[PDB]
């Protein structure tokens, strides 16, 4: 019901709805069954389980309807293809970082003075992909600022051949790359994280 | 309706691929020109 | 150091670093110290600065960029005027804004029942951490829900590129912070009023202030019996060869015009070398030389002054008139 | 059914040709702007 509520007056209920469903553990257990209702923001484990999943579909359908699939369009798959990637679990949320190194570019040329930074082309491409109870859902994201200018040497990046070689690409017709790591860091990094639970978790890419 | 389906999906496929690699490629040129356009700033950094 | 230290090896220094600030701090205390997370990966001033030190650590950490940003002209032009919000969530200040519908192609001219669709994948975040201000265009791969709520794909997400050629915004940010069970106070994600014109004017303010250091100096001439002069030190004109040659020298320079932005320091745009060294930690300009002829006050008030002697026993301190 | 699915994406593949087309027109003008770029980084950057 609550999806084929209306996405305009949907938010109405989710305080009272949680509100509904702290009434239910009224007296089950209070370990913390704490508000948490996000209009501030904007066995009984089973019990906490069921408020879990309740309150996150909602989230995740709250402001808007989306499938919970995602299909990268080729171009990322394109850009992205075997990229250096890193997964986190900041709490129940399951967070995974890709970054690209050019794949496809290099292979479009298939020389060191290019192919030794023509990932250094691309490093701004990444792809962050989360996926919840309710499902999993991501997006592409470029980085759109410059490298230092003087600091990440930029200005020793010639491109005339570069330029060059994309012309011959049309007419086909040490870590080589950023580490995705830095965007999870930028993106959750209050210096002081004051609940030891949020604290996010690297999960050892290499031990399968 | 399938001869005309297949005479016109031939071309659609390849032509397709096509718009495909295109498209990359045009992308690939926008790294190139900000790299220009930042380089251009480095040197126009100084007066002449 | 921690800038231009090269990038392998640079993470483990983060360790050291940490370790001698938290041991440096509580040697008279009254909060519980906070490590970092990078095993995953007044005391108050003190506080403070141990803050903008980790800041700094992360954001220049495994990368270094530009400290500000600077979105795709056609990027502008899409989320122009998109729907938009912002949380303050810990020290930092995340940001969100949502594209509004009208499409590119669609002023270019089948497909064009679904260009709002389209469109309003496309958002923006921006963060704007103490050590300065990041962001990124997000797009959306999700579709919509068929059935409640052949269609071009690649060229979809073509339209976002850079410098090529609504949905509410608060999706994206609970998604990526909904751990619901905690985050009362510590860690709470708090809305601003849109309404609260004061809050948002506190925040414009907070963009007006750069990022990186702040330094101008001024730079003097006096001649050889314009000792103690006051007047022909400062209107001076065309000073020595010398002096001119360790003028030239002196890092790098920006005609004030069109061509340079408020970007680095347009202190009096009237009239012109003005030489200005550089770097991206810290940024000294030299707000006034013999050449640059309110202008009194202008290096009256430099706090500091390099000059050039070309005398014999020239100066002392009491000559200058200038306050500052 | 199954051709059905083949007409329908072979409308979609020429009813996206003009999108494909539009494509071809931004390639010439980052061409173009590309040489602007490379001309001015040689009339401010190969100096003397």
């Amino acid at each position: 019901w609550f999806i084929r509520c209306r996405l305009p007056f949907r938010k109405d209920f989710v305080p009272f709805i949680t509100k509904g469903l702290r009434s239910n553990v009224l007296l089950s257990f209070d370990d913390t069954p704490e508000k948490d209702s996000f209009r501030a923001r904007s066995l009984k484990n089973l019990h906490l389980e069921l408020t879990e999943t309740c309150l996150d579909m909602m989230a995740r359908y709250v402001f808007s309807n989306f499938t919970a699939v995602p299909k990268r369009s080729p171009v990322g798959e394109f850009l992205l293809a075997g990229g250096r990637t890193k997964t986190w679990l900041v709490g129940n949320k399951l967070v995974t970082v890709t970054t690209s190194v050019g794949t496809g570019t290099r292979s479009l040329l298939g020389k060191t003075n290019l192919a030794a930074y023509v990932p250094l082309l691309t490093q701004g491409w990444a792809e962050i992909l989360v996926r919840r109870p309710t499902g999993n859902t991501s997006w592409l994201m470029s980085l759109e600022n410059p490298l230092s200018p003087f600091s990440s040497d930029i200005n020793n990046m010639p491109l005339q051949e570069l330029s060059n070689a994309l012309m011959a690409a049309e007419r086909f017709k040490k870590v080589p790359g950023i580490n995705p790591s830095f965007v999870f860091l930028q993106l959750y990094h209050s210096p002081f994280f004051g609940d030891e639970s949020n604290k996010p978790i690297l999960l050892p890419n290499e031990s399968q | 309706l399938l001869l005309s389906q297949v005479s016109q999906k031939l071309s659609n496929s390849e032509s397709v691929q096509q718009q495909m690699e295109f498209l990359n490629r045009q992308l690939l040129v926008l790294g190139e020109v900000n790299e220009l356009y930042l380089e251009q700033l480095q040197n126009k950094h100084s007066d002449t | 150091w921690f800038i231009r230290c090269r990038l392998p090896f640079r993470k483990d220094f983060v360790p050291f670093i940490t370790k001698g600030l938290r041991s440096n701090v509580l040697l008279s205390f009254d909060d519980t110290p906070e490590k970092d997370s990078f095993r995953a990966r007044l005391k108050n001033l003190h506080l403070e600065l141990t803050e903008t030190c980790l800041d700094m650590m992360a954001r220049y950490v495994f990368s270094n960029f530009t400290a500000v940003p600077k979105r795709s002209p056609v990027g502008e032009f899409l989320l122009a005027g998109g729907r938009t919000k912002t949380w303050l969530v810990g020290n930092k200040l995340v940001t969100v804004t949502t594209s509004v519908g009208t499409g590119t192609r669609s002023l270019l001219g089948n497909l064009a029942a679904y260009v709002p669709l389209l469109t309003q994948g496309w958002a923006e975040i921006l963060v704007r951490r103490p050590t300065g201000n990041t962001s990124w265009l997000m797009s959306l791969e999700n579709p919509l829900s068929p059935f409640s709520s052949e269609l071009s794909n690649a060229l979809m997400a073509a339209e976002r590129f850079k410098e090529h050629r609504g949905i509410n915004p608060s999706f994206v940010f609970l998604q990526l912070y909904h751990s619901p069970f905690f985050g009362d106070e510590s860690n709470k994600p708090i809305l601003l009023p849109n309404e609260s014109q004061s809050f948002e004017r506190s925040v414009q303010l907070l963009d007006q202030i750069p990022s990186y250091d702040t330094h101008k100096i001024a730079v003097l001439y006096v001649g050889e019996g314009q000792s103690n002069s006051e007047l022909a030190i400062l209107s001076n004109e065309h000073g020595s060869y010398r002096y001119t040659e360790f003028l030239t020298g002196l890092g790098r320079l920006i005609e004030l015009k069109d061509c340079q932005p408020d970007k680095v320091y347009l202190g009096g745009l009237d009239v012109q070398f003005t030489y200005c060294w550089h770097d991206d930690i810290m940024q000294a300009v030299f707000h006034i030389a013999t050449l640059m002829p309110d202008k009194k006050r202008h290096l009256g008030n430099d706090f500091v002054s390099i000059v050039y002697n070309d005398s014999g026993e020239d100066f002392k301190l009491g000559t200058i008139k200038g306050q500052f």
